[PDB]
């Protein structure tokens, strides 16, 4: 019941817009060490993607200031812009490593589901490319080997355990694809990929679930509105 | 550049 | 350049979106004896407004969450959101109690200049009656006398020093009538001064500046939606 | 029933 009480205060975090409250009393629910239910799985995501979300956004808007500056010539104010930018920077590798760490430790060892194992997998490919978005040469290649190796960790079991039409794996494919886009810099694979994932789910489209329908069908809405606009720039 | 990624999962 | 440099993080703070970091830097700037120029006291108004706002919206959804389960009769949940209500509530009391000390111990003797007295005035009301919405029992008669003095002085001033198209005096009768709507549930004087700040706008929309127009007539089509809100169902 | 007050200024 100590479980189901965090489960509601973390609810009660969510619509209340509180996430760093969400991630903490969903962060007690992951150390517990139980495989979590679908519904603990998402809070989680969503939890610690609202808080990561906030920093990621922030960084991008002081990062294009920081360009503004850089031909301006205002040397006295570009240095506030960096030590901003590299506050909001250690702020991104300790939420990022929170989670990475608690998905190691607890999570995927205890994830058996074919469903699960794939989730994590993501999650875990996702919180190495954020650290990538920000990351400097080598710190940057050390983020982007252990993202391709989570994605395809999460690609070769979704592949057999789940189907097309599935959620989790369109997601994990729209992800892996914008990995391909923005981080490895190669648009002609994240294009393939996008395309794949597309037309396999269109193929068996009769098979989708009424259930699953939604957060599938706006998943395919981005993947062909990405492949738009990748092969109109080439 | 930003483009979209896999968003919140829908309450149930 | 010690102010000018916080104006500065203040306003990065601003466009990032992290308005902890926004009061901080505009709070320093405040406990300086010098007067904020209009834009400081705008990047201050912002920055508090955001802090407070995002706990506010929070109180809402919760107490409104509370109204749902007290139906429900789950006693166990119950104690669960009375218990962070009241942690939301504590907060609201110290950034309310923040922004009011340092108006009054701060900026409203510094203030001389007619348009900064009736805005730190109006913002005292404002976080008064903030206080007030949260507020029970004595505590909440005591926020609204509080407010409606504050208002009501802020109100003094507005008549004579500024005129009616001005953003700062059509913004303060618009939070005087919402004042008197929700918090005092006087809702035909509400209507009443809403309206009258209305009329008296636009009987002088030819002294409006190009500069100042946008500000206002956002204010006045506020003002107008309001009183078409409170008097149709 | 919550209303629109006066907005921080642009
Ligand atoms: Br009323
Ligand atoms: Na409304």
């Amino acid at each position: 019941d100590d479980r189901e009480d965090l489960v509601y205060q973390a609810k009660l975090a969510e619509q209340a817009e509180r996430y760093d409250e969400m991630v903490e009393s969903m962060k007690k629910v992951a150390g517990m060490d139980v495989e979590l239910t679908v519904e603990e799985r998402n809070l989680l995501s969503v939890a610690y993607k609202n808080v990561i979300g906030a920093r990621r956004a922030s960084w991008r808007i002081i990062s294009s200031i920081e360009q503004k500056e850089e031909n301006k010539g205002g040397e006295d104010k570009l240095k506030m812009i960096r030590e901003y930018r590299q506050m909001v920077e250690t702020e991104l590798k300790l939420i990022c490593c929170d989670i990475l760490d608690v998905l190691d430790k607890h999570l995927i060892p205890a994830a058996n589901t074919g469903e699960s194992k794939v989730f994590y997998y993501k999650m875990k490919g996702d919180y190495h490319r954020y650290l990538a978005e920000f990351a400097t040469g080598n710190d940057r290649k050390e983020a982007a080997e252990n993202s391709l190796v989570a994605y395809k960790a999460a690609s070769d079991i979704a592949m057999t355990e789940l189907p097309p039409t599935h959620p989790i794996r369109l997601g994990l494919a729209l992800n892996f694809s914008v990995f391909y886009y923005e981080i490895l810099n190669s648009p002609d694979r994240a294009c393939r990929l996008a395309k794949a994932a597309f037309d396999d789910a269109i193929a068996e489209l009769d098979t989708l679930s009424e259930e699953s329908y939604k957060d599938s069908t706006l998943i395919m809405q981005l993947l062909r509105d990405n492949l738009t606009l990748w092969t109109s720039d080439m | 550049t930003k483009y979209k990624s896999a968003p919140a999962a829908e309450k149930k």
